RNA sequence: AGCAGCGCCAGAGAGGGUGAAAGCCCCGUAGGCGAAAGGUGGGGGGAUAGGUGAGGGUACCCGAGUACCCCGUGGUUCGUGGAGCCAUGGGGGAAUCUGGGCGGACCACCGCCUAAGGCUAAGUACUCCGGGUGACCGAUAGCGCACCAGUACCGUGAGGGAAAGGUGAAAAGAACCCCGGGAGGGGAGUGAAAUAGAGCCUGAAACCGUGGGCUUACAAGCAGUCACGGCCCCGCAAGGGGUUGUGGCGUGCCUAUUGAAGCAUGAGCCGGCGACUCACGGUCGUGGGCGAGCUUAAGCCGUUGAGGCGGAGGCGUAGGGAAACCGAG
RNA sequence: AACCUGGGGAACUGAAACAUCUCAGUACCCAGAGGAGAGGAAAGAGAAAUCGACUCCCUGAGUAGCGGCGAGCGAAAGGGGA
């Protein structure tokens, strides 16, 4: 195995087109054909209708801002404890984020979907179905206080 | 400084070109254009003179003046790399093997 | 270098899990007066986009 | 593949390996590209009708002249005016994922076994940097210099030894690496090498 | 210096030059050594300036037109906004730790910090300058300038701003004779080569010319094409090449347009220059690595065309609601 | 030469008109500094009974917010580094 043939992959083929030709693309550019085709044209997403936009929609988004704007506030992470049954010993925040499906959201709280594993699970708060779940084969401990 | 080289007025092979062999005196050491002079490439200018004074002035065959890189030294065993050796003050020449 | 979001519509539009642009309807802060229970209690709900959903999805970038 | 010939003055007892199976040509490809865009400058510039010397003066009326309309000699219609699209340097660097580059180091010392030409070594009697030393080893060791050998090894004086040879590219343990190992045909390596390119994976 | 034969060196097979293509000829290269003098120099050492305690009482001090408040503005992500904070042009105007300032109006609580004096290296920015390197240019390129260029020239002036590189290995630069006032040539001579002979390598095209072949003065034309024929040329012939007499046919090129041979646009002709790029971020598709995971950024270490470390962070694993919140809903 | 700091400071342009806004504290003018310049040992951060001068890079983040809530503009704390 050489610099002879170990070549891209059948597919990787860079070709970009090129516009400037007499059969391909050609007096116009790749497309072209007529005027407001030269350096750009409106948006043409979001903007130009030409005339009164489609935000014609309406901001209901109550709670857009406040000067000093967001307030700081305990965010909690769903984690299922269906990705639980994926291993054995004392599940916790630490845990859960060291590897894994957490990161860093300051909160722990177990839910939902699976079948729970019998054992700890500390956490910053359970789901009323989730609670159930393990609750009916192991223990539930809750997060911090002070 | 730097432009320094090969020899100087001495004795020399010239291992060239058309000259390939001839040995010779370098009557000649020219270092802003690198190049020496022997009794090797010695060619035929037809010119007259360049100045008008003594009116002849010669169809001379001159020492048409080498790339100096076209030499080399010499002694008994002939032609050899220069190494350059310390006496016990100063800086003398010695060759392939021999001295001087 | 990195686009901008476009504030204005994240300020008035959601792009759903799947992956739909839903919005607030149109029509129901004046034009208001008499218009029926119907007309107003229908004008409560969220819809559904289409092809500008796909020009709306543009704009919501990082987002 | 698996049974690789070593070196010692107890002479060849070819231990194993576990270097991979396949062979992905194609991703081998994907890192020697790699290697070598990295290793690029950016360095071709060229000056846009910007950063070129003339004044912007319209140079004439454009109207009743009646010469063709023009702007500043900088516009490059005009000859010695700025260059359009022409290169700016840059950086021709991407992150070639980890795993590539390490399914690809594996692969490459793995294509060159199953070969055969991968050889672990140890007796490096080559005492000294000296070619001539190492030249000797080389000889009594099956590396004629007919073949095209990167030697790898910590011992820097052999490295020294190998060096001036143009058969040869020496080259330290870490210094292992792909382009390296397909550029050439043999591979030649100390074991406390092969262990270290175990340790990058082994 | 190629080819051939037999050798050698290599910590040096980077590169350059020598009459072409050299590890060993030359200059270098690897490796290693060197400063009287000037500059640099805490990196090492030394010294000096300075500096360092615990309890109690006292209520002396702790930066003033300052805080603070209001009016007018600036900065900040903040466009007068619920508008704080920092700064300050106008007006009023304190206290010295039971002092003051801040934590986004305000108040209470809790907590943070000590304004109205000053100084402080490093990490950072740049590139006139020196060097190193290039999937950088190669004389219409690259700096405007490879050349005696910020010149010539142009403008009263600010200012604008060119063109122009290459004999040969060596000048061996063509003695001498001949025609000519010279220029320039013809011989002679040098050179491997002189249609390499001096703005001299190569020397394309337009353009001008000399010689030859076919052709043309009753003929109608986008100049060609199809056919036959005559002439000339290459081949033994079958064939081909050149030319064009007659016959058939036949409305330039681009552009722009419903529509152009068009009495619409552009173009004297030739040569060279000339227009869909890159960076970041999107989105599809595609080649591949890994997979409920995947991936690193600066940077650090290595190297000096070697990589590795680096999980901060990002995307994904749950949605719904304006939100509180709830959650496979 | 450029870099830097202070005093002063545009318009085309964008907004598919335009006036707020944008361009941009950019272009430039002026004073000064220097091998750099600035900044710099909390009357700080901002929610942790936490951090612990300053500057620079990565990130946070096109997030928080700002906005004829148009066009657009666009932080900080924290975390990783020097
Ligand atoms: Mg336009
Ligand atoms: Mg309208
Ligand atoms: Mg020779
Ligand atoms: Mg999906
Ligand atoms: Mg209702
Ligand atoms: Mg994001
Ligand atoms: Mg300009
Ligand atoms: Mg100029
Ligand atoms: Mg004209
Ligand atoms: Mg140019
Ligand atoms: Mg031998
Ligand atoms: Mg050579
Ligand atoms: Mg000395
Ligand atoms: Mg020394
Ligand atoms: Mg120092
Ligand atoms: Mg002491
Ligand atoms: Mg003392
Ligand atoms: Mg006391
Ligand atoms: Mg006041
Ligand atoms: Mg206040
Ligand atoms: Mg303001
Ligand atoms: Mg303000
Ligand atoms: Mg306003
Ligand atoms: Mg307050
Ligand atoms: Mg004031
Ligand atoms: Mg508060
Ligand atoms: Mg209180
Ligand atoms: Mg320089
Ligand atoms: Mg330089
Ligand atoms: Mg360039
Ligand atoms: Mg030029
Ligand atoms: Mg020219
Ligand atoms: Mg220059
Ligand atoms: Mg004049
Ligand atoms: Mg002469
Ligand atoms: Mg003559
Ligand atoms: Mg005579
Ligand atoms: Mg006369
Ligand atoms: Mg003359
Ligand atoms: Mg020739
Ligand atoms: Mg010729
Ligand atoms: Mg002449
Ligand atoms: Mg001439
Ligand atoms: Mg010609
Ligand atoms: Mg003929
Ligand atoms: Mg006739
Ligand atoms: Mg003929
Ligand atoms: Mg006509
Ligand atoms: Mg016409
Ligand atoms: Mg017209
Ligand atoms: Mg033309
Ligand atoms: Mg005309
Ligand atoms: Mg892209
Ligand atoms: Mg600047
Ligand atoms: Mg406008
Ligand atoms: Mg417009
Ligand atoms: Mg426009
Ligand atoms: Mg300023
Ligand atoms: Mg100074
Ligand atoms: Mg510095
Ligand atoms: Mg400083
Ligand atoms: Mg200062
Ligand atoms: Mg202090
Ligand atoms: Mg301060
Ligand atoms: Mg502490
Ligand atoms: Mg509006
Ligand atoms: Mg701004
Ligand atoms: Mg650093
Ligand atoms: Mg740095």
């Amino acid at each position: 195995d050489l610099r002879p043939n170990p070549g891209a992959n059948k597919r990787r083929k860079r070709v970009g087109r090129g516009p400037g030709s007499g059969h391909g693309k050609t007096a116009t550019r790749g497309h072209k054909g007529q005027k407001s085709r030269s350096g750009g044209l409106k948006d043409p997403r979001r903007f130009e209708g030409g005339r009164s936009t489609t935000l014609m929609r309406l901001p209901k988004r109550g709670m857009q801002g406040q000067v000093p704007g967001e307030i700081k506030r305990p965010r909690y992470q769903g984690v299922n404890l269906k990705d639980l049954a994926r291993f054995e010993g004392e599940v916790t925040p630490e845990l859960l984020v060291r590897a894994g499906l957490l990161k860093k959201g300051y909160r722990l709280k177990i839910l939902g979907e699976g079948e729970a594993k019998p054992l700890k699970v500390v956490a910053h708060a359970f789901s009323k179905s989730a609670l159930e779940k393990l609750k009916a084969a192991g223990g539930e401990p809750v997060l911090l206080e002070a | 400084r730097v432009k320094m080289h090969v020899k100087k007025g001495d004795t020399v092979l010239v291992a060239s070109g058309k000259y390939k062999g001839r040995v010779g005196k370098v009557k000649e050491v020219l270092p802003k254009k690198y190049a020496v002079i022997v009794e090797g490439v010695n060619i035929v200018k037809k010119a007259v003179r360049v100045s008008p004074k003594y009116p002849q002035g010669g169809f001379i065959e001159k020492e048409a003046p080498l790339h100096a890189s076209k030499v080399r030294p010499i002694c008994p065993a002939c032609g050899k790399p220069t190494r350059v050796r310390k006496k016990f003050l100063e800086n003398g020449k010695k060759i392939r093997v021999c001295a001087k | 270098p990195k686009m901008k979001t476009h504030k204005g519509a994240k300020k008035r539009v959601k792009i759903t899990a799947s992956g739909k642009v839903v919005a607030m309807k149109t029509g129901k802060r004046h034009l208001n007066w008499q218009k029926s229970g119907k007309e107003i209690r229908q004008k409560g709900r969220k819809f559904v986009l289409a092809k500008p959903e796909a020009e709306r999805i543009k704009l919501l970038l990082p987002y | 593949m698996y049974q690789i010939p070593v070196l010692s003055p107890s002479g060849r007892r070819e231990l194993a390996a576990d270097l991979p199976a396949e062979i992905n040509p194609h991703l081998l490809w994907e890192v020697v590209r790699w290697q070598l865009a990295k290793r690029r400058r950016g360095t071709a510039s060229t000056k846009t009708r910007g950063e070129v010397a003339y004044s912007g003066r319209k140079i004439w009326p454009q109207k009743h002249t009646g010469r063709a309309r023009h702007g500043d000699i900088g516009a490059p219609i005009f000859v010695g005016g700025g260059v359009v699209f022409g290169p700016k340097p840059r950086d021709y660097s991407y992150t070639l994922p980890k795993k590539v580059r390490k399914k690809g180091l594996a692969m490459a010392v793995a294509d060159r076994a199953r070969e055969g030409k991968l050889l672990l070594v140890e007796a490096f009697a080559g005492v000294n940097g000296k070619t001539k030393e190492f030249l000797a080893w080389a000889k009594e060791a099956g590396l004629d210099g007919s073949e095209s050998v990167l030697l790898v090894t910590g011992n820097e004086l052999v490295r020294r030894a190998a060096r001036n040879l143009p058969w040869v590219v020496t080259l330290a343990p870490e210094g292992l690496n792909v382009y390296d190992i397909v550029r050439t045909e043999r591979l030649v390596m100390d074991l406390d090498a092969w262990e270290v390119f175990q340790n990058r994976i082994g």
